[PDB]
C-alpha cells in the first residue's frame, strides 16, 4: 500500500493542489455547497419562510464545517506529495501559512458555534468563499492590467471626474428654487453620480428646461466617459490573452529544452574518472560492465533528449516563418556548404596539380 | 583500450540477454526493468536508431563499442546545448542562478537528486555564486 | 428528368443544407414566417384587440404548419443529395436524428391541434425557431470564447460579487431603521443587484446621507465591474473574427493543395500493369490507344493541377512577406546553383587540363 | 480673370467637394446653422417660450434657404471643375443625381414657405442635415463591420432573444396574481425589454421574492448579451482602423509608384518614328531639335520619376523588415554577383593559361 | 554644502518636476489633502452637520494654502535644477508661466481669504485640482485618440442622432393625448433623451401598447448606439498602449545608439591639431602626456560605447526575429567571406603557377 | 517501345480527329466530351501548353509520345506533393487517417469513386491501420 | 547619327541659353517656362545629377548626346516598372482595365491628355479588350 | 614618431602609478578620479580588455602606445555609427536639427558642454543651416 499511499499522495494532491486536468470540478462543487449555504443563510432573513429556512440551514452547516475540516486534514497529508516536507518537520512546518491559519481560525469558531451567531456566522462563510483562492492572483492579474493602463484609467477618471463636478454645481444653480430636490449641493452631487452612472433611480430631475438644457448635454458626455474604465479594463483582458496565447506555444516549446540538458550533465556525470560525480551514481545504484551500462543508459536517453529538444518548439507565426526561414536559408547553406567542400578539394589540388 | 573493450562486451552481454551477438529492443526494456525503469518501447527503439549502426532493431556488439568508445566532446551539439542552456536563463546573460536550476531540477524533465544537481551547480558554478554561467559550462563540457 | 432529378436534389438541397451563397433568404424569411406568428400569437394577448388577434392568427397557424412538414418531407426527398444516403435504406436510416424527431413531434402536435392550447401551442412555435439552428454552433462558438476567456471572467465574477455583498450589507446596516425599504437582508440584496446593473428601478433608495456615502462609492466599482463581462466577451469574437480573416485565406490555399494530390494517386493508379489498381480504370470505363489516351487524360490533368497546387496560396502578411521572401531568396539560390554548375565545370576541367 | 475662373472652379470646388484640409470648416458651421435652425424649430415647441420662438426662428429660416439654394447654384458652377464637365452639356447633364433632385425639391418647397407648415418644414430641415452625407459612406462603413461580424451578432441576438422570451414568461407565471403589474404577457414582455436593456424605469417589478428570485439571475446573463452588440461594434471599428492605418502607409507608397509608369509610357510615345504616338506630341505642342528637346524633357522627367518610384514605399514594419531584409539580403546579393565576377574572369583565364 | 545644495536642487526638481520613481507619492498625497479640502467643503453644504464641517473645514483651508503656497516657493528654487535657468534671469525670467501666473492668482486670493467666499472658494480649489496637470496631456491623449477615430466617431454620433429624433418624434404622434406625460415635443425630446443613455428616470412612459411598439423597437437599437463611443474609445486606448509597449522596446534601444555619437565626437574634436576643437579640451581643463591621456580618455570612452551601442536595441518580436534574421544571414555572410578569400587566393596563385 | 510507340499513335489519332498531325484544343475538348466530361477551352488549352512543346495550341504527335513515354518519376514534383500531403495532415505529424482521407476525397476537388479512393488507401496505408503516412506515399510513388 | 548628333546639339544650345558648353539649372527652368512647366529648382538639379556626368551642376553637351543618344531599353528598369504596374493592378492577375488606366491617369500623377492616355491604352491594350494587361506592355516597351 | 613614444610613454607612466610596466585596474580608477569621475570597476575592466592585448587585467605600455598611435580612421566602426546617427534623426532623411542634436546632446548619455555641443554642431554642421547632416559627418569623421 505504501507504493499507493504515495502515489496517491502525491497526485491526488496535486489535484488538490495547482492541478490542470479536473480538479476544479470538486473545487467548484464544494464550491456550491459553500456558497448555497450562503445563500439559505439569508434565506433565514425572509421572516415569512425563515422558520423552515433555519431548519434546513442547520443542516447546510453541519455539511459545511464538516467539508473544510476534512478538508484542513486531508489537504495537510496529501501535501506528503510535497518533496520538501515528508514527516515531522516538513508538515509540521508548513503549517503556518496565513490562509492556513485564518482557515482554522474560522472553522474551529465554526465547530465552537457547532458545538445567535448569525451576522459574524454570516462573515465565516464569507471567509470561506474567500478562502476560494489561496493566491490573490486575481488580485495580481488585476493590479498588473490596471498598472499596465494607469496612465488611461488616470485620464478617464480625472476629466469624468470633472464634468461630474460642473455639471452638477450648474444644475444646482439652475434648478435652485424650482425644485425641493435639488436644495444643497449634497443633493446635487447624489444626483450627478446617481445619473451619470446611468442608473436613474427617478427620485430627482430637472424641470426648468433652462436646467434641463443643462443636463442634457452633460450626461452626454459624462456617462460615457463613466462607462470607459469598464470598456478599457475589459479590452485589457482580452489582449492579454491573445498575446499569451501565443507565447503559450513558446513555454510548449521550452519544456523539451528545459529537460534535455538536465540529461546533458547526466553525461558529464558518467565519467569513470569522475567518481567525485557521485550524483548520478548515486541516483542508479539508489535506484538499482551494468555500471559502464547505465552509463550508456543516461549517456543515451541524453542523445535522444538531444534530438528531443531538437524538437522542443514546433510552429509559431513569426517563429513558424522563423522555421521557414530556416527551410530556405539552411537548404542554401547546405549547397553553400557543398560549394565551400569544393573550393577545399580545388585548393588540395591546387598542389596536387602544381 | 582492451580492458575498455573488455568492459563493453561484459555489458553488451549483459544487454545481450538471448546472446545472439545484437541488442534487440527487448533485452533493452529487459535491462532497463533490471536498473528500474519502465522505457516505453519506441524509447527503446529510438536508442537502437541512434546506436544500431545497420538499423536492424538490435544493437550489435559493434555499435555497442562505438558508443562506450564515444566521448561527450564525440557528440556534436554545443550551440544547441547552449540554447537549452539559454531557455533557464531567460534574460539571457549567461548566468542562471543555483537557484533556478535547483528548482527547475527538481521539477522539470528527469528531475534528478540532490546530490544530482548538487554536483551539477558545482561542475556548473566554478566561480562560487550560485549564479550559473551557463555558456562557460557547456565549453567546459563539451571540449 | 432523372438528369434533372439528381441535380436539382444535390444542388437544392445543399441550398437547403449548409449554404453559402442565397440558402438564408428563404430560412430568414420562413423565420420570418413563425416569428410573426409568434408575436400576434402575444396579440391575442391584449383583450382589446385578442378577437381580431385570433381572427387572423389562426391564418397564421395554418400557414406555419404547412410550411414546416413540408420542409421536414422535402429537406426528407433533397437529401437525397447526400452520396451515403439514395433510397429505402439511407433515407429510412438517416431519420431517426434528435433534431429530426423533435421536428415531427412538434409538427405532428401542431397538425393534431390544427385539425385551449395556447400556453404549449406558444412552447412549439419556440421549439420551431428553436429549430434554425440544427448545429448548436451558437452554444459552440460562445463556449470557445467562454473557457478562452475563463480566468478572466471568473476574476470579474467573483470580484463583483464581493462588491455586491460587502456593499449590500453594508447599506443595509446604514439605513436599517430610516427607510422601510430597507428592512430585511433580502431587501438590501434586491437593491443591490437592482442598483449594480445600473437598472435604477427607483423603487428603493438611501436617504440618510450617511448610507448614500456607502453606496456612492461603492457603486463607481460594482457597476463598472458588472458592466465588464459584456465588453470583455463583445472583443473576444471581435478578436477571434480577425484572426480567423487572416486564416481564412489560407484555406483558400488549402483546397487547390486539397485537390491536387487527388490527380497524384489518379496518376499513380494510371499503370497499365497496375491493373490491380482498378480505381480509376473503372471510374473512366463507368464514366465511358483510347486507355492510354484516359491514361494521359488523368495524368495530364494531375501535371495541371501540380501547378494548381503551386498556386493554391496566393497572398498572405506573413505568408506574403514569405512570399517575397521566396524571391529575393530563391533568385539568389538560382544564382548559387548557376555558381555551382561553374565550381562543376571547374571541377571537369581539372582533369580536362591535367 | 479666366485663368483665376478656372483656378478658383477647380481648387475651390475640390474644397467643396471632397476634401482634405480645411473644407470640413465650412461644412460643420453650415451644418451648425441648419442644425440649431431645428433646434430652434423645437423651440417653437414651448408656448411659454413659443412667440420669441418664432420671433428669431423664421430669421434662421430665412438664413437657412439662403445658404442651400445659393449652394445649389455655387456648386453647380464650381463643379466646372470637373473635367468631364465643362460647360452645356456637362454641367447640364450632371444635375440628375438624386441627391440633387431631392435637393432642389425640399428647397423650392423652402422657398415657396419662404414665399402651418411647422411639421413638413421639420422633414424638410431633417432632410438637409440628411444631405450633409451625399455618399452613404456611413452606411457603407456600418454594413461593412456588421456582415464581417455576422456569425458573432447573430449568436449574441440569438441568445439575448431566448434569455428575454424565458425569463420574461416565467416571471410572468411566477407573480401572475400578486401584481397588478403582471397581468398579460405583454405586460411582460414591456417589463422584459425595459429591464434587460438596464432602462429600469421601474413602473413594474416583482414583489413576491420567488419571482424576485427569477429575474435575479435572468437579469445577470441578459443585460450583458444586450450590452454586448454595442461593445463588439465599438471594438470592430477600432481594429479596422489600426489596421487601415498600416495600408495607408502603403498607399502612400503606391501613388509614386502610380505615376511613374505615367512617365514610362511618356518615354516610349517620344519616338520621332513613332508619329503615331501623337499624344504627347500634341501635348506638349498644346502647351507649347526643341521637339528632341522636349523627348528629353519628358524622358527625363521619366528616369528621375523612375527614382521617384524607386522611392515609392518608405517604411512598414513588416515592410520595414522586408526593406532592411532588402539591406542585408541584397549586400549580399552584391558579394555574391562580386563572386560570380571572380568566377567569371577564372572561367576565361582556362583558356588564357590552357 | 553647495554640492549638496545643487545635488538637492537638480535631483529632488526633477522628482518635483516630470518623475519616472516614486514622485507621484506626494503628489497623490498632495491631491488627498486638497481634494479631501474640497469634499468637506460640500460638508458645509449639510445644515445638520455643517457647523462642525466649517469648524474643522477652515483647519484643512489652512493647510491648503500652506501647502501650495511653499510649493509655488520651493518649486521656484528647486527649479535652479534647470541648467538654462541659473539666478537672476532665469528664475525671474521663467516665473511668467500661465500655469504659474493662475497659480499664483489664486493662491494670493487663497491668502487673502485667509487673512462669505464660500462659491468661488470652491472655484479655486477646483483650479488647484485643475493644476494637478501642468501639461495638458490628458486632452491631447484624448484629442489625439479621438481624431484618430473621427469618421467612426462621427458615424455613431450621426446615426444615434437621426434614431433620437426619429423614435421620439413617432411616439410623441403615438402618445399624444393618452398621456399628460408626452404633451410637447420638448416632453418627448427630454424623453428620448433619458431613454437612450439607459438612465431610465420612470418620470415618463408610454401607456398605448402601439406606442410602447413603437419605443421597443427604437430603444433596441439607440441605446446600444449611444453605447458604442464609450466601447470604442475604451478599446482605441487599449490598442495604443499595447502598441506602445512594443515601441517602448525600441526607444531602451534608442538612448545607447543616442549617447555613442556624443562619444564619436568626443573622439573627432581630440586632435591636438584640432586646437579649434577646444570643446573637450574645455570640458576637460574645467572639470580637470596628461592631455594626450585625457586624448585616450574620452576616446576610449568612444570606443566602449561604441559596443555599448552595438547592444543598444536588445529585443524586438519582428526587430527580434530581424537579429535571428541577422544570426543565420551574418553567418552566412561570414561564410561567404571565407569563399571570397579562397577565390582571392585561387586568383593570386593565378598567376603565381602561370 | 514500338508497341508503345503503336499504342500512342493510336490514341494520338483518337485525339487526332482531322488528322492533321497535331491534337488542336477542339479534338481535345471533343474527346473529352466523348469520355464524358466538360473541360473548359482553357482547361484544354493549359494540357496543351503543358504537353506543347513548340506552343501552336495543338498536340503534335511528338508531344504525344513524349508524354506517354514518361512516368511519374520522370516529373520532378516530390516535396510540392509532400506538401500537398501536409495539408490534410493539419497536425504534420506523417500520418493522415484514411478517415480523413478518404471524405475529404469524397467532398473535395475531383473526388473520386469509392474504389478509387479506397485503392488510394491501401496504396497510400501499407502497415494497416487506416492512418496514413503520406510522405512514404510520396517517396513511393516518386521513386 | 551625324545628323542625330546634330539635332542634339541644336537642343543642347536651345538648353544651352548662355552658350557656355553645358546646361546649367537656370537655362532648364528657364527652357520649361518657355514650354511652360515650373519645375522646382532641385527637379531641375535631379535633371542635371542623372544627366551631369561630371556633376558639375549643369548638363554639358557631353551628357546631353548621351542621354539623346540611349534608348528606353538602354534604362535597366525592367521589374520596377513591373511593380509599378501591379500597383494599379491591386489583383495582381497581370490585367489591368482601360477603364482603371484612364480613369487614374486623369487623376493621379502627371495625368495626362485624353490622347495621351488613349495611346498608352492603344500600346498597353493590343488585344482589343480594355483590360490592360500589364507585364506584356512593359515587356514590350523596355526590350 | 618618437616624440609621439615619449608622450605616450609619459602618459602610460601617468596611468603606470605603480610603475609595473602595465596599467591595472586600481591605477586606471585612481587617474579617473584624478581626472575626477568615478568609473565603475567594470567600467576600467572593459577599459582593459579593449586595449589588454594579452588580456592580463593592466594596460601594459605596448597596448598604449597602440592606442595612442591608432587614429579614428583606424576603428572600423562607419554604418554602426551611421544608425547611432539615425536614430536621433527619426525622419531618417539624413538632417537633423542643431535643434535637436544641443537638445539631447544636453539630456542625454555623457552630456556635453555647450561649447562641446557647439563644436559638435559646427564640425556636424558645416553648410550653416543648424540641420546636421549626419552621414556626410560620419564620412568627414571616419576617413
Ligand atoms: C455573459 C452572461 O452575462 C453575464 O455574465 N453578466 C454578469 C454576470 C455576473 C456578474 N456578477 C458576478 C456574479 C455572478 C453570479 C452571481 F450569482 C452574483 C454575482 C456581472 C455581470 N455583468
Ligand atoms: C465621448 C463623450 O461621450 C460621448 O460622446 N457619448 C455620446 C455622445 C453622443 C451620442 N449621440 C449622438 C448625439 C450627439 C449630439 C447631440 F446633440 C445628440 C446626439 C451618444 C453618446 N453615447
Amino acid at each position: 500500500r505504501n507504493a499507493f499511499y504515495r502515489k496517491l499522495q502525491n497526485f491526488l494532491y496535486n489535484v488538490l493542489e495547482r492541478p490542470r486536468g479536473w480538479a476544479f470540478i470538486y473545487h467548484a462543487y464544494v464550491f456550491l455547497l459553500v456558497f448555497s449555504c450562503l445563500v439559505l443563510s439569508v434565506f433565514s432573513t425572509i421572516k415569512e419562510y425563515e422558520k423552515s429556512s433555519e431548519g434546513a440551514l442547520y443542516i447546510l452547516e453541519i455539511v459545511t464545517i464538516v467539508v473544510f475540516g476534512v478538508e484542513y486534514f486531508v489537504r495537510i497529508w496529501a501535501a506528503g506529495c510535497c518533496c520538501r516536507y515528508r514527516g515531522w518537520r516538513g508538515r509540521l512546518k508548513f503549517a503556518r501559512k496565513p490562509f492556513c491559519v485564518i482557515d482554522i481560525m474560522v472553522l474551529i469558531a465554526s465547530i465552537a458555534v457547532l458545538a445567535s451567531a448569525l451576522r459574524s456566522l454570516r462573515f465565516l462563510q464569507i471567509l470561506r468563499m474567500i478562502r476560494m483562492d489561496r493566491r490573490g492572483g486575481t488580485w495580481k492579474l488585476l493590479g498588473s492590467v490596471v498598472y499596465a493602463h494607469s496612465k488611461e484609467l488616470v485620464t478617464a477618471w480625472y476629466i469624468g471626474f470633472l464634468c461630474l463636478i460642473l455639471a452638477s454645481f450648474l444644475v444646482y444653480l439652475a434648478e435652485k428654487g424650482e425644485n425641493d430636490h435639488f436644495d444643497t449641493y449634497a443633493d446635487a452631487l447624489w444626483w450627478g453620480l446617481i445619473t451619470l452612472t446611468t442608473i436613474g433611480y427617478g427620485d430627482k430631475y430637472p424641470q426648468t428646461w433652462n436646467g434641463r438644457l443643462l443636463a442634457a448635454t452633460f450626461t452626454l458626455i459624462g456617462v460615457s466617459f463613466f462607462a470607459l474604465p469598464a470598456g478599457i479594463l475589459g479590452s485589457g483582458f482580452a489582449l492579454k490573452v491573445q498575446e499569451q496565447h501565443r507565447q503559450k506555444h513558446f513555454e510548449k516549446r521550452r519544456n523539451p529544452a528545459a529537460g534535455l540538458i538536465q540529461s546533458a550533465w547526466r553525461f558529464y556525470a558518467t565519467n569513470l574518472s569522475r567518481t567525485d560525480l557521485h550524483s548520478t551514481w548515486q541516483y542508479y545504484e539508489r535506484t538499482v560492465g551494468l555500471k559502464v551500462s547505465i552509463r550508456a543508459v543516461c549517456v543515451m536517453r541524453f542523445l535522444v533528449s538531444k534530438r528531443k529538444f531538437k524538437e522542443s518548439l514546433r510552429p509559431y507565426d513569426v517563429m513558424d516563418v522563423i522555421e521557414q526561414y530556416s527551410a530556405g536559408h539552411l537548404d542554401m547553406l547546405s549547397r553553400i556548404k557543398s560549394l565551400q567542400s569544393r573550393v577545399d578539394q580545388i585548393v588540395g589540388r591546387g598542389p596536387a596539380i602544381t | 583500450t582492451e580492458e575498455q573493450i573488455a568492459e563493453f562486451k561484459e555489458a553488451f552481454s549483459l544487454f545481450d540477454k538471448d546472446g545472439d551477438g545484437t541488442i534487440t529492443t527487448k533485452e533493452l526494456g529487459t535491462v532497463m526493468r533490471s536498473l528500474g525503469q519502465n522505457p516505453t518501447e519506441a524509447e527503446l527503439q529510438d536508442m537502437i536508431n541512434e546506436v544500431d549502426a545497420d538499423g536492424n532493431g538490435t544493437i550489435d556488439f559493434p555499435e555497442f563499442l562505438t558508443m562506450m568508445a564515444r566521448k561527450m566532446k564525440d557528440t556534436d551539439s554545443e550551440e544547441e546545448i547552449r540554447e537549452a542552456f539559454r531557455v533557464f536563463d531567460k534574460d539571457g546573460n549567461g548566468y542562471i542562478s543555483a537557484a533556478e536550476l535547483r528548482h527547475v531540477m527538481t521539477n522539470l524533465g528527469e528531475k534528478l537528486t540532490d546530490e544530482e544537481v548538487d554536483e551539477m551547480i558545482r561542475e556548473a558554478d566554478i566561480d562560487g555564486d550560485g549564479q550559473v554561467n551557463y555558456e562557460e559550462f557547456v565549453q567546459m563540457m563539451t571540449a
